[PDB]
């Protein structure tokens, strides 16, 4: 682990309000002694790693969407199709109407079956696959420091799991995804 | 590790010597089927669905004269249905489950080990005596194209009402 | 439960009473459901 | 239609039901509307009403008192009245008829055959209720077994 | 105490095999998997199953539509085989034929190479229609439950 | 000592853990009193027959058999609809079905008489998909717990057709809530 002991690993709580759980080892990416209702007892371990990667993935590729969607930079041709509208919400539905979301849907839904549902399930059989592993790596900008990465990726999809669920909500009362 | 999913492990029943063969079967069909009848299946319809895309496109080229007349101009799926009526379909049927009748037999006989799936040692011209392994992996490759290739054609016909060459000229 | 409350459920005058009184209401159902059935329908 | 007239067509039927809706109309004509009373004699009169159309559909025939009569000879125009009711009834005897004479015989070869038969081993009994629905070709299995019929020199007798 | 529904007459005291068949692991398509006789999974295995109904669906080709055709009056025309009169039976003139085994028209069914016909045909219905999951014309059960979270008492 | 699904209820002494979809679930005990054998022939049945009732219910809304008889999206009405003689047939033929599958065994006291005769196993594998003894486990596991959900499934969709009056897709695209 990166800066183990200080950064993450056993002995590291990052609210020592809660006591680190001493089923929290160390062992994972991301382990900064919080768990205070001890899910970590009875979860599967790399089942919950791998879905933590995946929601934090998908909120950071999500903030990034929103926050164009809200500045109003879209691809040429989008806003003849779609509208020119800059709620996220309008968006979504405009999408859906005209086919766009069915087929993002479609593909997502095609590689979970063919690449995260096999991957899965022989990593909780024991094939030793880090969670959130798929190779895809085609610039290398892992091969350095991978586990610094590792990290870096966890922290940062976790605070934009937070971000988008702060700015859908913003966007419900004000109107806007800041919420300012 | 699979050369076609880099991050799963190889599946079981592909040893890697069909041709074809990358390692790609991430759901796992050949831990469920028999893998000489999957080979066997994968090869029909590789030869099926090239010989339907080539005459999608042939007929869009080209019409055979008197057929035209009995389908009325009507394209793909619309002249089965008229041809059909005809009765054409039905001698194109009788021949070929004539021929499905010792296809089963010969699947029965690679099911027993006896004959390579998909070998029904036709080669009149003799073109596969020189890279028997070379020519396989074109057929498998070009069929898996042809599996594609006549799924877009047939729905871009229920899409468009064109065939492909008509619909390429008048997206 | 008690194994000899359940051999005491089990004995002769228990069942009986159980039985036939699901019969009555299995018949008084089928009657309440289905009345006046003077003849098998057809 | 055999000796009688169908009862669809009957004067004395129609009268009938006449009759019986007309007691059931004076009863209620003494009762406040939408009060339980008056619901539950028109849920009578409407009962009274249905039974009557079916039997007359039902193709029963009925005679000059103006009620049905069975025909309970062997034809087939009539065979609902008995012979298929008759049916369902041996069916059902003959299921509880075998699988207590199975439960006979399974108490008998137990510790306590009395025990048994007095406080229930109801598993087994339940086992054996289940069993009953074949009855019909087990218990010829077991005539011709010749596990049904005793011989007549096993069977205690009373001297002549 | 016993343990009811065992599945074991002697526990029941009913009659009973004293040894029973061993059961061998052989299958048939169409088929079980049970006792047989030697020889029986070969000759009758499921080589046999599958080639007896791929030649029963070829002669089912010719039989599905069964019927005298002809072209004398310049188009095809198709005549029930029992139209024909056969000659040295007496009264019956008229004789059953392989419609006797197969009577698609007296039901109404136009039978084909394969199973259905033009007439008889698969209908497939489409269930969506118009309708969407969520802010459709149709009013589906997320539209129920979305508009029930903002209702207004 | 205690169920795995039931912590405050004590282990069913009869459910050893040995067949697939165990997970110590007998509140009421009746593994104690009916053999666990005749209960796992019982399930499978139940299981696969609610299944196909599943998988009818859902498709035959969409794809019908030729002919007004069979033309019916709701399947109640279908089950009048349908030709009263065919109906008739099927049930025959699943009588003769029952027979021949359990080779005569077809009660409580003869059905296992065969000690090779297995809770749930007719004969039935035409394709010899369970001849592979490492996908054979989770195949049981999963056949088990597809007629647990299929059963579930079924009850739910009979009963909330006799409450709409309408089919299973067509209530959920067009839902309108119980009034009385
Ligand atoms: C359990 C784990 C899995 C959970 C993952 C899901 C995580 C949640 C993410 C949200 C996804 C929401 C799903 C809702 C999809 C929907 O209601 O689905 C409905 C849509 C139906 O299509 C939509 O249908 C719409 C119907 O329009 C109607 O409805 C619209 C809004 O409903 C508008 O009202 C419009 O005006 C009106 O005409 C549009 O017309 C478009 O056709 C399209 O947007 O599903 C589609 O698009 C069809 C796409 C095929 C589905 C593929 C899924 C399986 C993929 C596996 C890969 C194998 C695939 C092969
Ligand atoms: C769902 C979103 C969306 C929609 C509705 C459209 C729609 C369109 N795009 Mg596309 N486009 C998209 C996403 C989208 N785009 C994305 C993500 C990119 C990458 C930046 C592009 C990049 C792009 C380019 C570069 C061009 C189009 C063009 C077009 C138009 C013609 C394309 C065609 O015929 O097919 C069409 C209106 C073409 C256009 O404007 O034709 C004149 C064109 O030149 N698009
Ligand atoms: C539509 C296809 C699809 C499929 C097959 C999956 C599959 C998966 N997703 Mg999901 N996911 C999808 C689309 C899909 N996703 C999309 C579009 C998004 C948003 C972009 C996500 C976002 C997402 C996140 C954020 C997470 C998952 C997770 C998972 C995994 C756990 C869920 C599971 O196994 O449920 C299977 C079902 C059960 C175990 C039992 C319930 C049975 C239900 C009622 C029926 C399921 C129906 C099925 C999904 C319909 C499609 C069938 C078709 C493919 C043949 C699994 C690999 C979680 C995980 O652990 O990832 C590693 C996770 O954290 N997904
Ligand atoms: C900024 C966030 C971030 C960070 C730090 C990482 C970090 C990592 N990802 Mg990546 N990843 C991200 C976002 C991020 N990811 C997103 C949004 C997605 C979804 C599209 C993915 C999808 C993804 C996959 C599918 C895989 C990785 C993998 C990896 C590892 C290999 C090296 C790499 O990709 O470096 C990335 C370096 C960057 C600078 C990325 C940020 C680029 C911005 C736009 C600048 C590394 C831990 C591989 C692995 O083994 O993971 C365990 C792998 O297989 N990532
Ligand atoms: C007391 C004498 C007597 C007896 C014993 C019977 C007995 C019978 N009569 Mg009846 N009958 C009687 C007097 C009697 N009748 C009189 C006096 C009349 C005139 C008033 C009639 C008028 C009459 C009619 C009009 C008919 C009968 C028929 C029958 C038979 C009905 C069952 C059947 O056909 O099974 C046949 C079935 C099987 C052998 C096996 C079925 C197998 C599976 C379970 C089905 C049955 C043998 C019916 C019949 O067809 O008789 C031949 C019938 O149509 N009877
Ligand atoms: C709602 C109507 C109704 C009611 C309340 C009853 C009530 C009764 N019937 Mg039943 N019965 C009915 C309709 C009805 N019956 C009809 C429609 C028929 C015509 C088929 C019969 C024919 C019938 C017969 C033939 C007998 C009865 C007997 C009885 C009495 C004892 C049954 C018994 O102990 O069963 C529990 C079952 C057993 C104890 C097993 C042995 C007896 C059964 C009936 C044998 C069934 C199978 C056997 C092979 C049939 C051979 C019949 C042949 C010899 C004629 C009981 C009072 C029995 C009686 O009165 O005996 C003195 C009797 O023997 N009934
Ligand atoms: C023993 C042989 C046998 C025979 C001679 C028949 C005869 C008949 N069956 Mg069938 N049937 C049989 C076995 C048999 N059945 C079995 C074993 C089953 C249970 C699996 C059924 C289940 C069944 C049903 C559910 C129905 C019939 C119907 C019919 C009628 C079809 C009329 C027609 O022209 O259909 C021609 C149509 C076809 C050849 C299409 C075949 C479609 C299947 C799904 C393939 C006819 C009386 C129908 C009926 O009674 O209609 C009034 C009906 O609804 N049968
Ligand atoms: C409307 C729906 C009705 C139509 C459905 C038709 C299906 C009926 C099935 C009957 C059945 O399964 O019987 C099961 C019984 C088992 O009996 C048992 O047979 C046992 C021995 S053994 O099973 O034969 O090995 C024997 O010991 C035991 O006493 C006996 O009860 O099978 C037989 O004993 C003989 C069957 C008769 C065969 C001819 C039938 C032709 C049709
Ligand atoms: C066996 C044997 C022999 C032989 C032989 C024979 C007869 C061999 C015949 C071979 C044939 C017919 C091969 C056909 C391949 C067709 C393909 C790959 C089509 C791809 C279509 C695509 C990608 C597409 C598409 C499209 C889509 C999707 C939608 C469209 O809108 C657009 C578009 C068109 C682009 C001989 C006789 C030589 C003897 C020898 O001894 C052995
Ligand atoms: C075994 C075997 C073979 C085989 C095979 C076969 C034919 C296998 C077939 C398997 C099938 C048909 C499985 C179907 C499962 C259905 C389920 C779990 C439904 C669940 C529904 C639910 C939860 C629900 C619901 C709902 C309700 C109630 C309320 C609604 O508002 C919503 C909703 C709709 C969601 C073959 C022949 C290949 C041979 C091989 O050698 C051996
Ligand atoms: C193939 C030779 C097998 C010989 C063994 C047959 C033994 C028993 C045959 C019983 C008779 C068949 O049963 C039959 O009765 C029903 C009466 O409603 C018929 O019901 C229907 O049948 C016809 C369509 O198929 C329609 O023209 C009738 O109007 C309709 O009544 C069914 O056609 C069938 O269910």
């Amino acid at each position: 682990l990166y800066k183990e002991g200080s950064l993450q690993g056993k002995g590291v709580n990052c609210i020592p309000i809660f006591k680190r759980p001493d089923s929290l080892k160390g062992d994972a990416v991301g382990d900064m002694g919080f768990d205070p209702f001890g899910f970590s007892s009875w979860v599967d371990m790399n089942y919950v790693r791998e879905a933590e990667i995946k929601h934090g993935r998908i909120a950071m590729l999500a903030f990034a969407g929103i926050v164009v969607e809200v500045l109003g930079i879209k691809a040429p041709g989008a806003g003849k199709i779609l509208g020119s509208s800059t709620d996220i919400f309008e968006i979504h539905n405009a999408a859906v109407e005209k086919g766009s979301m069915g087929q993002i849907l479609l593909w997502c839904g095609f590689f979970e079956m063919t690449a995260g549902l096999p991957a899965m399930q022989q990593m909780l059989e024991g094939s030793g696959r880090t969670p959130g592993d798929f190779g895809f790596d085609p610039l290398g900008l892992g091969k350095k420091d991978f586990a610094q990465m590792q990290i870096k990726e966890i922290q940062n999809g976790r605070l934009a799991m937070l971000a988008v669920s702060g700015m859908v909500h913003h966007a419900l009362i004000n109107g806007k995804v800041q919420g300012l | 590790m699979s050369p076609s999913i880099p991050f799963l492990k190889k599946p079981d029943a592909l040893d890697g010597t069909a041709a074809g063969d990358i390692g790609f079967d991430p759901l796992g069909f050949s831990s469920l089927a028999d893998i000489k009848f999957l080979q066997e299946a994968e090869i029909k319809h590789c030869r099926i669905a090239m010989l339907a895309a080539a005459g999608s496109i042939a007929q869009d080229i080209f019409t055979f004269p008197g057929y035209s007349a009995l389908t009325g101009g009507a394209k793909m799926t619309a002249a089965h249905d008229k041809l059909v009526a005809t009765g054409t379909m039905g001698q194109i049927l009788f021949w070929v489950s004539f021929a499905e009748v010792f296809g089963t037999v010969a699947l029965f006989d690679t099911l027993d080990g006896k004959r390579a799936p998909g070998d029904f040692k036709f080669d009149p011209l003799g073109m596969g005596k020189k890279n028997m392994a070379d020519m396989q992996l074109k057929e498998i490759k070009n069929g898996r194209l042809a599996m594609l290739g006549i799924a877009g054609m047939t729905h871009g016909y229920f899409i468009s009402g064109k065939g492909p060459l008509e619909l390429l000229g008048n997206f | 439960m008690d194994s000899n409350f359940l051999k005491y459920l089990s004995t002769a005058p228990v069942l009986l009473t159980v039985w036939l009184s699901f019969t009555a209401g299995l018949v008084i159902e089928a009657n309440r459901f289905f009345p006046d059935m003077l003849y098998f329908p057809m | 239609v055999a000796g009688l007239t169908p009862c669809k067509d009957s004067k004395d039927f129609q009268r009938r039901l006449d009759g019986s809706v007309k007691k059931l109309k004076t009863r209620l004509a003494k009762y406040e509307k939408g009060t339980p009373p008056a619901l539950a004699l028109e849920k009578q009169i409407e009962r009274t009403q249905a039974r009557f159309e079916r039997y007359g559909k039902a193709g029963l025939l009925c005679g000059t008192d103006g009620l049905p009569h069975l025909i309970t000879d062997g034809r087939w125009s009539h065979s609902g009245e008995f012979v298929i009711p008759g049916l369902f009834f041996l069916y059902i005897a003959g299921w509880i008829g075998w699988v207590g004479r199975s439960y006979v015989l399974f108490a008998r070869e137990s510790d306590k055959p009395t025990e048994k038969e007095i406080i229930l081993d109801v598993p087994a009994a339940l086992s054996f209720v289940s069993t009953g629905f074949i009855w019909p070709v087990s218990a010829f299995k077991e005539f011709t077994s010749g596990n049904l019929i005793a011989d007549e020199s096993e069977i205690t007798v009373s001297p002549r | 105490a016993t343990v009811g529904f065992s599945g074991v007459p002697s526990d029941f005291c009913r009659p009973a095999p004293t040894a029973f068949p061993a059961e061998p692991a052989g299958m048939t398509v169409f088929g079980a998997r049970g006792p047989r006789a030697e020889g029986h999974r070969d000759k009758f295995g499921s080589r046999h199953a599958a080639v007896s109904l791929a030649c029963a669906a070829l002669l089912w080709q010719p039989i599905s539509q069964a019927g005298m055709y002809s072209i004398d009056s310049g188009s095809l025309a198709k005549k029930s085989f029992s139209e024909m009169e056969v000659p040295g039976f007496g009264d019956a003139k008229k004789v059953p034929t392989i419609e006797s085994f197969f009577p698609f028209t007296k039901n109404g069914f136009d039978a084909s190479p394969a199973l259905f016909g033009k007439d008889s045909m698969i209908v497939f219905e489409n269930p969506l229609g118009k309708c969407g999951a969520y802010a459709s014309s149709c009013h589906t059960f997320l539209d129920e439950m979305g508009d029930m979270l903002k209702a207004t008492p | 000592e205690k169920s795995a699904s039931v912590p405050f209820l004590s282990k069913p002494e009869k459910l050893d853990g040995s067949m697939a979809g165990d997970v110590g679930f007998d509140p009421l005990g009746i593994s104690y009193f009916i053999d666990v054998k005749w209960l796992r022939e019982a399930e499978l049945k139940h299981g696969r027959i609610c299944m196909l009732a599943t998988a009818g219910i859902l498709v035959q809304e969409v794809i019908h058999l030729p002919g007004p008889a069979f033309s019916s999206k709701f399947a109640l009405d279908a089950w009048s609809t349908a030709p009263r003689g065919g109906m008739v047939q099927i049930l025959i033929a699943i009588g003769l079905i029952e027979m021949v599958s359990n080779r005569f065994a077809i009660t409580a006291t003869d059905m296992f008489a065969n000690p090779n005769r297995k809770p749930g196993d007719l004969g039935f594998d035409p394709l010899s998909l369970g001849a592979n003894p490492a996908t054979r486990a989770k195949y049981e596991l999963s056949e088990v717990i597809h007629g647990r959900a299929a059963m579930m499934g079924l009850s739910g969709m009979i009963h909330q057709m006799i409450v709409s009056k309408q089919p299973v897709i067509d209530q959920l695209l067009n839902f309108k809530p119980v009034d009385a």
